[PDB]
């Protein structure tokens, strides 16, 4: 199906502690593949997936060089925003940047993104047309006007439709064994009496990839959304994901309930029953 | 300023089987700002060898991290995840339940 | 690969 590449950058000022913290991470779909941490010893972009480890020194030196230039822009940006919002030097502030691209089944360009947040809220974002900006407040208009004058959107559009898509394709090819894989969920149900009158039925999905999944409960074929406890999809730590959905069943009504599992790895959606 | 409370899940990588090696995870997500303290506990004591994932964030800008350690569950040993963040009046302790 | 040019806020 579709694929994406995303880079996530976090910049946190540290009053009276010197340099701001800077962390960068890169993902292809739901698989992390690179990292940079200003606090680590290496001061280099590093691999976090086996299929990129052997990319070679020209690749690693290049990613290291560019990510250090990102770090320097963010160090200055923190001071610029402190000024735009007339903030004191005493407080810690966070800048976040995310950019990347989506490709379709045929792997050609579908969408590009480039967006920033200051202290957890939208600051500026490149619009879908990759030609215009959305400035979230008064301060952000100064950036919008500056970026409009310096033709920043044209430069970002070139990267998003070019390098981004080109390298996403390369990584999908190099990491085929694990990026182009689909691991269907291993599923099971558990039953525990809260009390003799009631029991919890919990429907599990384990060891799946990609993360996208739908887990629902029905009672006599009717959706039980309001009465389902559904946990956020969570990483197992080995590159797979987990999720569960639970309902409280009055004792003796187990047969009325069905759990429904939908995932890209399943040829047909699953219907599970406690029986 | 925006402050979002961490969601916390404590769980094992595999299904728990007494006496079989595994990983204990504590997934913290949906929080802002990024400063967070996460400890894994064994019978109430802080586990020393605990690693964590690289700081990343969701579409809504909130952060997420996975803290993890190797462990071999037993019938009697109790595990937990203890989290501190600016949104919390005191650290939140979430006990590990092998079926959650 | 990350972007080559980064512009200031």
């Amino acid at each position: 199906g579709s694929h994406s590449m995303r880079y996530f950058f976090t910049s946190v000022s540290r009053p009276g502690r010197g340099e701001p913290r800077f962390i960068a991470v890169g993902y292809v779909d739901d698989t992390q593949f690179v990292r940079f941490d200003s606090d680590a010893a290496s001061q280099r972009m590093e691999p976090r997936a086996p299929w990129i480890e052997q990319e070679g020194p020209e690749y690693w030196d290049g990613e290291t060089r560019k990510v250090k230039a990102h770090s320097q822009t963010h160090r200055v940006d923190l001071g610029t925003l402190r000024g735009y919002y007339n903030q004191s030097e005493a407080g810690s502030h966070t800048v976040q940047r995310m950019y990347g691209c989506d490709v379709g089944s045929d792997w050609r360009f579908l969408r590009g993104y480039h967006q920033y947040a200051y202290d957890g809220k939208d600051y500026i974002a490149l619009k879908e047309d990759l030609r215009s900006w959305t400035a979230a407040d008064m301060a952000a208009q100064t950036t919008k006007h500056k970026w409009e004058a310096a033709h920043v959107a044209e430069q970002l559009r070139a990267y998003l439709e070019g390098t981004c898509v080109e390298w996403l394709r390369r990584y999908l090819e190099n990491g085929k064994e694990t990026l182009q894989r689909t691991d269907a969920p291993k599923t099971h149900m558990t039953h525990h009496a809260v009390s003799d009158h009631e029991a919890t039925l919990r429907c599990w999905a384990l060891s799946f990839y990609p993360a996208e999944i739908t887990l629902t409960w029905q009672r006599d074929g009717e959706d039980q959304t309001q009465d389902t406890e559904l946990v956020e999809t969570r990483p197992a730590g080995d590159g797979t994901f987990q999720k569960w959905a639970a309902v409280v069943v009055p004792s003796g009504q187990e047969q009325r309930y069905t759990c429904h599992v939908q995932h890209e790895g399943l040829p047909k959606p699953l219907t599970l029953r406690w029986e | 300023m925006i402050q979002r409370t961490p969601k916390i899940q404590v769980y094992s990588r595999h299904p728990a089987e007494n006496g079989k090696s595994n990983f204990l995870n504590c997934y913290v997500s949906g929080f802002h700002p990024s400063d967070i303290e996460v400890d894994l506990l064994k019978n109430g004591e802080r586990i020393e060898k605990v690693e964590h994932s690289d700081l990343s964030f969701s579409k809504d800008w909130s952060f997420y991290l996975l803290y993890y350690t190797e462990f071999t569950p037993t019938e009697k040993d109790e595990y937990a995840c203890r989290v501190n963040h600016v949104t919390l009046s005191q650290p939140k302790i979430v006990k590990w339940d092998r079926d959650m | 690969k990350v972007a080559e040019i980064v512009h200031f806020l």
